[PDB]
């Protein structure tokens, strides 16, 4: 997971919907409204920042040539499908398909297509230039020789690769096929992402549900109190409702802050992986999959990213 | 050349920091946040929270205990809630800062006290070294890195054939400008003559793909006939 | 119908827009509910046709501005609404007023959303545009070509923590 939903809430409208009697009472509580709005704004900005940090790791938008002569290696299942409406790969489509009162939802600064463009750029760089495009200028190199470097990087001589080129390519392609199969049948693979969504959804429903409560007042409806009791009694009941709803908003905001901290941790990890793993070849054990790391390929996903770690 | 480049870069750092302040946003932001969290807090003293006044002595100087108690209960509830909010926000912010600080310590270890092979952990490029500099409530690393600049196209080949056998480079890659073949280190064009001292043998030429033909010079043979 | 009104039905009140619905209430069902125990539809007590209640259009009002040190000229963003309810530009974020729509793409200065950013540029005025991810490039990949550096530079980058 990388990002959350950029939710925002009008505390005033949530507590005192279309009521003046209520709003004048709410003014007595000070800046509570403003600081809640401020916190949520902070969260939304953080989400955008997370996405930027993860994907926008590359200076230029590299693109692959029409020829796919990568020494026998097949990347059609991860490279963009130009026929499709979005510039997204087969696997990216699978991932996108395996995920499902004063409240507003702000849209993200980068759209699925921009994320896909970033991933395509990173992928093309990793393919045509290896790791040189992270250091600086992308320097072309045959894929086989790139893999020879990646072999020398794990204490295996490069003759092994050339002498076993066909086998290596076949193994790689078969593994990619297996990835397709795994993602197609079992959705549970993307739990980490789905979970996130659910949480937020819950946190919203709950919030909304907390409007239907009396909090020790005569009723949940503001208009009923206004129209039935006289002001001196009505004010007390409205105070009860306002206390309850304000407390509910505070709870929601606090939970969202904590959840945002968790997501930011995840996003920082993702950025670190895209740097040490995609843009390079990591010697940190079990940081880039169980095995001797060769390389990694990114794929976007709803509010998150996916690494395919190729290991020896 | 290297020394001059380094010194010029340091000069550029001076200029960048002197011209614009926005560079230190990460620090300033922090300050601002805290300031707000305090101002807000203070502001919440001026509120009534349903009471007849936002002042305590005024209530004490107007009402008897039986009713001053109620008003003071209202004020206390409000102010206690405000304090709880402040403390919670501060705890979360402190967690954030602690994460940042742990990162900074990791950088001072892997980057200053050493030379990291982690990518983009210690600046855009191949990490050479780093130098720390203090700053209010934070630290600033100057990462010195090696960035290849001038690049040239060359024909290449994963190996060559000399006597049916296949020669691979020990440290580097085979290249050709169009006429002659060489072997050179990948990170810098330093072409050398292809020999048995620069290469090692494995198998033959009926396996490798993209293999080519050229002559490998053996330094030993001329020494003998000489 | 089709207007923001303050409605009062048999036992309930609210503010919203009443529209002809496609729902199928039972003969005894009067007012519909959402997932979040929210009233979404009603049955008119006099005429037995069903009406959907849509909340009256609302949303944030944000100001886009360069530094006052530069200019006092600004733009306005009405969030998640339509320009109808209000040099105009409709976006996934809402209605943008005071900023010129431009085909040219630049790097983002002031983010708005859904790939739209804005900035103050040359005579001078505020402009909105789809932001540029970067300069497009193609690498000359061939199975027998390699680029090797003949030179280098020493870069000094500042990281503040
Ligand atoms: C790689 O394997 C894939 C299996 O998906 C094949 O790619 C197909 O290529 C054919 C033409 O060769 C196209 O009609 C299909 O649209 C492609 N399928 C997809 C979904 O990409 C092919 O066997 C290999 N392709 C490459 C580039 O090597
Ligand atoms: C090394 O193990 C691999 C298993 O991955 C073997 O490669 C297989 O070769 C058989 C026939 O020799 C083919 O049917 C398979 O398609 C290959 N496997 C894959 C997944 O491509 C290989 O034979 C083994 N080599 C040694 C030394 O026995
Ligand atoms: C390698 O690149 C560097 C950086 O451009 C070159 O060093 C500069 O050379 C120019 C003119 O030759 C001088 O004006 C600068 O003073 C040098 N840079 C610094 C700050 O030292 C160098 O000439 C290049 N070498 C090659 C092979 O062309
Ligand atoms: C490719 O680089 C080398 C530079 O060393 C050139 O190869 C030389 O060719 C000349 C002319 O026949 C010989 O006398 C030298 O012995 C060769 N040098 C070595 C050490 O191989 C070659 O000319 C260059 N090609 C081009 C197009 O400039
Ligand atoms: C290196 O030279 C050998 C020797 O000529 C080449 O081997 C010939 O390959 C052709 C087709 O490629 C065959 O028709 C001949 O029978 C081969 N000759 C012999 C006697 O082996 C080889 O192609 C060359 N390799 C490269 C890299 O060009
Ligand atoms: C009450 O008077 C209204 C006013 O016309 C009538 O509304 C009808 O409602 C019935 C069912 O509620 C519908 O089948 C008719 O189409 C409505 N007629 C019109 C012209 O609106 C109706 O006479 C009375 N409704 C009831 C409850 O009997
Ligand atoms: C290599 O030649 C290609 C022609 O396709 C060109 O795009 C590239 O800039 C050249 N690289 C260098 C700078 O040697
Ligand atoms: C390199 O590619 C060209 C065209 O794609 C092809 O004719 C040639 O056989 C390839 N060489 C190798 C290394 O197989
Ligand atoms: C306004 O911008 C100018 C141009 O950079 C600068 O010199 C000046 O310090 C700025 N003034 C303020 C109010 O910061
Ligand atoms: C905005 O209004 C126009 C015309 O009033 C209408 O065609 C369009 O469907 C509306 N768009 C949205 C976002 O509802
Ligand atoms: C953008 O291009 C479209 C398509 O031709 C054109 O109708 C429109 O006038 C252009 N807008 C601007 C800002 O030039």
């Amino acid at each position: 997971p990388v990002s959350m939903t950029k939710t925002s809430v009008d505390c005033t409208m949530y507590i005192c919907g279309d009521s003046t009697e209520c709003s004048n009472l709410l003014l007595q509580y000070g800046s509570f409204c403003t600081q809640l709005n401020r916190a949520l704004t902070g969260i939304a900005v953080e989400q955008d920042k997370n996405t930027q940090e993860v994907f926008a790791q590359v200076k230029q938008i590299y693109k692959t040539p029409p020829i796919k002569d990568f020494g026998g290696f097949n990347f059609s299942q991860i490279l963009p499908d130009p026929s499709k409406p979005s510039k997204r790969s087969f696997i990216e489509d699978l991932l996108f398909n395996k995920v499902t009162n004063g409240l507003t939802v702000l849209p993200p600064l980068l759209t699925d297509e921009m994320i896909a463009q970033y991933t395509s750029a990173l992928l093309a760089g990793t393919i045509t230039s290896g790791w040189t495009f992270g250091a600086g200028a992308a320097l072309q190199i045959p894929f086989a020789m790139q893999m020879a470097y990646r072999f020398n990087g794990i204490g295996v001589t490069q003759n092994v690769l050339y002498e076993n080129q066909k086998l290596i390519a076949n193994q790689f392609n078969s593994a990619i096929g297996k990835i397709q199969d795994s993602l197609s049948s079992t959705a549970s693979a993307l739990g980490k992402l789905q979970d996130v969504v659910n949480q937020n959804a819950q946190a919203l429903n709950t919030l909304v549900k907390q409007l239907s409560s009396n909090f020790g007042a005569i009723s949940s409806v503001l208009n009923d109190i206004l129209s039935r009791l006289d002001p001196p009694e009505a004010e007390v009941q409205i105070d009860r409702l306002i206390t309850g709803r304000l407390q509910s908003l505070q709870t929601y905001v606090t939970q969202q802050l904590i959840r945002a901290a968790e997501i930011r941790a995840s996003a920082n990890l993702a950025a670190t992986k895209m740097s040490e793993c995609v843009l390079g070849q990591s010697k940190r054990v079990d940081f880039c999959g169980k095995g001797y790391h060769l390389m990694s390929f990114p794929q976007s996903a709803p509010h998150g990213v996916v690494f395919l770690h190729v290991t020896y | 050349l290297i020394a001059n480049q380094f010194n010029s870069a340091i000069g550029k750092i001076q200029d960048s920091l002197s011209s614009t302040a926005s560079a230190l946003g990460k620090l300033q932001d922090v300050v601002n946040q805290n300031a707000q969290a305090l101002n807000t807090l203070v502001k919440q003293l001026s509120s009534n929270f349903g009471a007849i006044s936002s002042v305590l002595n005024d209530i004490l100087s107007r009402l008897d205990p039986p009713e001053a108690e109620v008003q003071i209960d209202r004020l206390i509830t409000g102010r206690l809630q405000s304090l709880q909010t402040y403390v919670t926000q501060q705890l979360i912010r402190a967690a954030e800062i602690r994460a940042s600080a742990n990162l900074a310590a990791t950088k001072m270890s892997e980057c200053v006290l050493g030379q990291s092979k982690r990518v983009d952990f210690c600046g855009k490029g191949y990490h050479l070294m780093s130098f720390p500099q203090s700053a209010p409530h934070g630290v600033v690393f100057l990462h010195v890195t090696y960035v290849p600049a001038q690049e040239k196209n060359f024909t290449t080949a994963p190996a060559i054939c000399h006597d049916g056998k296949a020669h691979f480079p020990r440290e580097g890659v085979f290249v050709s400008n169009g006429t002659h073949w060489f072997v050179t280190q990948r990170n810098f064009y330093e072409p050398q003559i292809i020999t048995t001292d620069n290469t090692f043998v494995s198998g033959n030429c009926d396996v490798v793909i993209g293999i080519v033909n050229n002559t490998v010079y053996d330094p030993l043979q001329p020494e003998l006939d000489s | 119908k089709n207007k923001c009104v303050n409605f009062n039905f048999n036992g309930l009140t609210g503010t919203g827009v009443l529209t002809e619905s496609n729902k199928k209430f039972l003969p005894f069902q009067q007012f519909g509910r959402d997932i979040a125990d929210t009233t979404d539809a009603v049955r008119d007590p006099q005429t037995l046709e069903i009406l959907d209640i849509t909340p009256c259009s609302f949303g944030g009002v944000s100001v886009i501005t360069p530094g006052t040190n530069t200019s006092n000229q600004v733009a306005v963003l009405y969030q998640d609404v339509n320009c109808t309810e209000v040099n105009v530009f409709q976006t996934r974020a809402g209605c943008l007023i005071g900023a010129e729509h431009v085909n040219n793409s630049y790097e983002c200065d002031i983010p708005i959303g859904a790939g739209i950013c804005a900035s103050y540029q040359t005579s001078q005025s505020i402009i909105a545009y789809t932001m540029s991810l970067g300069a497009e490039n193609s690498v000359a990949y061939s199975n027998n070509s390699i680029a090797i550096p003949t030179n280098f530079t020493i870069s000094v980058t500042t990281e503040i923590l």
